[PDB]
């Protein structure tokens, strides 16, 4: 799935 | 306690995988009301991060579970009480950051890096309650997580380089809340395209210190461009 | 269908196949490359049972469920002398020794 | 040089039995160890449960005889084309006259007998030094290992 | 074909395709002075009778049969009385 | 609440990853004082298993967290404050599992094959106990553990073919034990050895439906042997 | 690690 940090 | 030894049992914890400890820890530091150091910052970010991508994780299943159950009304309902269960946990941590993040954090950050860093987070946890929020009071948290990332978007763009970690992942965080609450794909792949074409175009100027941290955002970045322009 | 066959004289065995649609003359035409008697000079026998040369050899009773590999089917063979066919006679093979105690 | 890999991915296999024999399956374990799984009797079939990368051998149950497996000493599954079931067709090789007439002798007198029989003196030895698995372990080492020297 | 001729003077016709199973037989059909016109493809055995060297000659005909064959093989039905004689004889005829 | 509820509950619980709220639901089913079915029975041990483990884990990381601290006095100190906090709840936990099985289950198992696995798992959680304990304390705890798999071994060796699950899982904890506790590398290679044997044995007579769980336990047994003997 | 179940 999409990455976020 | 002293500010060394929960930083001591936050790192102790960080080890053990017991983020709820760490947190406990990095939130009884903070309201100590000090400026956090560059470590004391990440440990605390490291804390909620876990505590709240564990609790979004269950989020996700138990509402796949709900939806899957339809037509078997009792399964249906017990998973309908264990999703409110999990949003109220959620809903806890995330408003329990938030107060850290204006009570304490963004007011008391002296470093142009350190309030791009919270508004960031603040946008962030903003967003968390958007995905799970319903009625009315999902416009305001929609707006109070626009409001974060676009505060954070304007001082990052006049202090920080394009290669910067903290810049580039604001940019990757607020192109995914374009994209996922918003609705709003257009800007989410304009907004993350231009972060990644500027960080290319200085990629050169990049020390060694930040070279894995940036193009593994990059990284992140040029996927999430292909996912959505693929949709 | 293929049959395995040992054709039978006096001491002389020929081991051959034919196809089981395969006339008894055909079998004799086999003979006469091996033995050198044109098919007037063979009689062809199933036991004491004169084969008739128009008949197949299934028709004979030789089948490849009978006239197998590794237990052919037996032919008996006499051949002319002179005016008359000599009787049929198959010498008997050697009998096996006893058996040892040990086996 | 002859062993199984850990490889976690499943295959369905049917083990057919033609022969009138009561056959031993033997799997080779990740150390290369065969492993006796218990018989199947004369023409029967069986399904089986394996993996892709697993490597079987066989053998009759009672003198130790080698068996092939799809014409093959040994089998090693594949993947199920469209779920359909590997067939494992055991039958026999056509053992050497020598052989054959070593194996009766075998099933119908006691070892301790043989040296009794008048023979030349290397037909004991023939007669005694059985069918073993570990002998055709180490002779299919040696030939792959030859193989693959002629493929490098 | 070839003449196999046992020690009591039975004659096996058999086809010498199948003869060459043996290597002593291909050996003795083979042998230094067999390229004259004059060749009897014949082969005296002193030491094997007709009962043995009959279950030969059908050995060969089964092994030339099954050897790359598709079917099942069946089994070569070999009797105990003459199970010592017949290992003997292929032992000497390398079958 | 209805025990229909509270196991339908319970799965809710494990799809969500909240294995301390699918214990609670197992517990107040349990506290129905009525026999639990096979699949019940499992679920109350898939339960208190990552309950339990979660913790084991913690505790593994923090007791080699007090050895790398070495004269750092005070962080050694706070390490060991850490440790006995995670035993506590590891021991209350194995205290409330062994009071669940000996005041409601134990006494109302039918079946050998249900009498055997709350046998086991008294055996277990007395273990769990004997992993933390020191003093005399561990003494007559390994003596429980010991006397709980010897009585539920007695009756496998009776009323359980060698290629059940149970039988061999059995047979794994208990060479395990005999290894972990007893000093026993001998004891444990024998048994060891003699399941993996009797199992091999039958084989053929083992269901497609029994099959995997066999064969998990067949493979860790050898994985086992080959640890023990490289040791 | 050695493996229990
Ligand atoms: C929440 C609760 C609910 C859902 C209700 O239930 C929970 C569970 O309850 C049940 O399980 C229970 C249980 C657990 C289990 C462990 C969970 N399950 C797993 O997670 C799955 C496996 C994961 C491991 C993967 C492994 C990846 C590696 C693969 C290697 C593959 C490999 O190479 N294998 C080889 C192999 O298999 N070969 C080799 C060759 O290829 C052939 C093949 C061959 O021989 N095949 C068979 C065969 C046989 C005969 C032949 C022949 S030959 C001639 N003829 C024949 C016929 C040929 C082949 C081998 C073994 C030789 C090395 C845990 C729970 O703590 C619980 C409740 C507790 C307890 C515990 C309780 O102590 C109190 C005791 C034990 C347990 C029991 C109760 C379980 O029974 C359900 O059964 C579960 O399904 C269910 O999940």
């Amino acid at each position: 799935r999409r990455a976020t940090v | 306690m002293d500010k060394n030894e929960l930083v001591q049992k936050a790192k102790l914890a960080e080890q053990a995988e017991r983020y709820d400890d760490m947190a406990a820890c990095m939130k009884s530091v903070t309201e100590q009301g000090a400026e956090l150091s560059n470590e004391e910052r990440n440990l605390l970010s490291v804390a909620y991060k876990n505590v709240v991508g564990a609790r979004r994780s269950s989020w996700r299943v138990v509402s796949s579970i709900e939806q899957k159950t339809e037509g078997a009304e009792k399964k249906q309902q017990m998973a309908r009480e264990y999703r409110e269960k999990i949003e109220t946990e959620l809903r806890d941590i995330c408003n329990d950051v938030l107060s850290l993040l204006e009570k304490f954090l963004i007011p008391n950050a002296s470093q142009a890096e350190s309030k791009v860093f919270y508004l960031k987070m603040k946008g962030d946890y903003y967003r968390y309650l958007a995905e799970v929020a319903a009625g009315d009071d999902k416009k305001g948290i929609v707006d109070q997580s626009q409001q974060a990332y676009q505060e954070a978007f304007e001082i990052s763009k006049k202090e920080m380089q394009p290669t910067h970690p903290i810049r580039l992942g604001l940019a990757l965080n607020f192109s995914v809340f374009y994209y996922e609450i918003l609705n709003s794909p257009e800007k989410a792949c304009s907004l993350a395209k231009t972060a990644f074409d500027e960080a290319i175009a200085e990629l050169d100027t990049l020390s060694e210190e930040s070279y894995k941290d940036s193009t593994l955002i990059m990284q992140l970045l040029r996927d999430n461009l292909t996912l959505w322009t693929s949709d | 269908m293929d049959v395995f066959l040992m054709i039978r004289r006096h001491k002389t065995t020929i081991f051959t196949d034919a196809k089981e649609s395969s006339t008894v003359f055909e079998l004799k035409r086999i003979v006469e490359g091996i033995l050198k008697r044109p098919p007037d000079e063979q009689r062809l026998y199933k036991d004491d049972q004169l084969l008739d040369d128009g008949k197949t050899l299934g028709e004979c009773g030789f089948t490849s469920q009978t006239a197998r590999p590794q237990a052919p089917a037996t032919v008996g063979l006499a051949f002319r002398a002179d005016d008359t066919f000599e009787a049929l006679c198959i010498e008997p093979f050697s009998s096996p020794p006893e058996l040892p105690d040990v086996m | 040089v002859l062993r199984s890999v850990n490889s976690r991915e499943p295959s369905q296999v049917i083990f057919c039995n033609r022969s009138p024999r009561v056959v031993l399956p033997v799997w080779l374990n990740f150390d290369g160890e065969p492993q006796p799984y218990p018989t199947l009797p004369p023409g029967t079939g069986r399904r089986i449960h394996s993996y892709r990368g697993h490597l079987w051998l066989f053998r009759d149950a009672g003198t130790h005889d080698g068996l092939l497996v799809n014409q093959t000493e040994l089998f090693v599954p594949s993947l199920n084309v469209d779920g359909q079931p590997i067939f494992a067709n055991i039958t026999l090789p056509v053992y050497t006259l020598k052989e054959r007439c070593l194996q009766v002798v075998r099933s119908l007198v006691k070892p301790e007998n043989y040296r009794r029989l008048d023979i030349v003196r290397s037909l004991y030895e023939d007669l005694e030094d059985h069918p073993n698995v570990q002998k055709d372990l180490e002779r299919l080492t040696q030939e792959r290992i030859a193989h693959q020297r002629m493929g490098d | 074909y070839v003449k196999l001729i046992s020690s009591d003077g039975h004659e096996f016709i058999v086809k010498r395709e199948h003869a060459l199973t043996s290597g002593t037989i291909k050996a003795m059909l083979s042998g230094p002075g067999q390229f004259a016109e004059n060749e009897t493809n014949e082969v005296n055995f002193r030491e094997i009778p007709s009962h043995v060297l009959s279950k030969v000659c059908m050995y060969f005909t089964y092994k030339v049969r099954y050897t790359n064959s598709s079917t099942e093989i069946p089994e070569f039905p070999i009797a105990p009385e003459i199970a010592l004689e017949l290992l003997m004889a292929a032992n000497f005829l390398d079958c």
